RNA sequence: UGACGCUCAGGUGCGAAAGCGUGGGGAGCAAACAGGAUUAGAUACCCUGGUAGUCCACGCCGUAAACGAUGUCGACUUGGAGGU
RNA sequence: AAUGUUUGAAAAAAA
């Protein structure tokens, strides 16, 4: 019933305070992503250079949620 | 009070020690500049400078980002120091660059 | 003597140390500083030195955990052991 | 006495 997200791969270009990250996506746009709750709860660390899946919203293409780290 | 007054001038022979500055991948600009200013001070005074870069945990994945920092210090201290040895592999969980005074 | 008292905004003065001005003084001590160490680094703690200052006069500053962290004055309300 | 593994999400613990 909720509106759908846009999943997209990207590389973490820098880490920011409190589990915030710059992530350059496939399309080349740099979004300020934050960690998912599930990844926070399960303690999956994210680092500069890590390849991440990012859920984006059409309401804002400068922001995302990192849902997976590969 | 005879041989000391000769051995004083023999003691004046300066004893070049190695000064260790340890970087990380994450090291920020402001802190990089402090550590750089420290390295400048050593190499100014004719002291060798061992430059470690320590990895922790899964930072061992992204080694090249560590190499960028070591490459950068070499570049910043290009005209103020020569590279006695540049690292290749991560020995232990470290990469050591010993610089030398010009 | 015969209520002349208590308190007191504003006001006035006093007010550790550091500090400031001018002129003296300077043993010891010692910010800064210089060198020696230590250390991953050591702008420190440690070591050897060491300048202002610390001292005096006069003027200035007006602050301190200027603390009993307890305003001043008066009256009343069981005891015990000390000091002066 | 800057000290004394990494993983964790789709299922870890020094060995
Ligand atoms: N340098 C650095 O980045 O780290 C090393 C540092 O952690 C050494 C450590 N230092 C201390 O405790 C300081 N305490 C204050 C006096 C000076 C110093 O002593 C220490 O263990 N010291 C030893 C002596 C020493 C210095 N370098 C190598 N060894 C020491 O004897 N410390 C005593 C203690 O820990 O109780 C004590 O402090 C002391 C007595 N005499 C002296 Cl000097 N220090
Ligand atoms: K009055
Ligand atoms: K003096
Ligand atoms: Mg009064
Ligand atoms: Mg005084
Ligand atoms: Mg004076
Ligand atoms: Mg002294
Ligand atoms: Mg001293
Ligand atoms: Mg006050
Ligand atoms: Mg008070």
């Amino acid at each position: 019933a909720k509106e759908d997200n846009i999943e997209m791969q990207g590389t973490v270009l820098e880490t920011l305070p409190n589990t915030m990250f710059r992530v350059e996506l496939e399309n080349g746009h740099v979004v300020t992503a934050h960690i998912s709750g599930k990844m926070r709860k399960n303690y999956i660390r994210i680092l500069t250079g890590d390849k991440v899946t990012v859920e984006l919203t059409p309401y804002d293409l400068s922001k995302g949620r990192i849902v997976f780290r590969s | 009070e005879k041989s000391k007054s000769s051995k004083e001038q023999k003691k004046k022979q300066k004893v070049i020690q190695v000064k260790e500055i340890k970087f990380r991948p994450g090291t920020d600009e402001g802190d990089y500049q402090v550590k750089l200013r420290s390295l400048i001070r050593f190499l100014e005074e004719g002291d060798k400078a061992k430059i470690t870069l320590r990895f922790r945990g899964r930072e061992m994945a992204h080694q090249q980002i560590g190499m960028e920092v070591l490459n950068r210090v070499k570049d910043d201290l290009q005209e103020l120091a020569v590279v006695e040895s540049f690292p290749t592999k991560i020995e232990g969980r470290q990469m050591i660059m010993v610089l030398a005074p010009k």
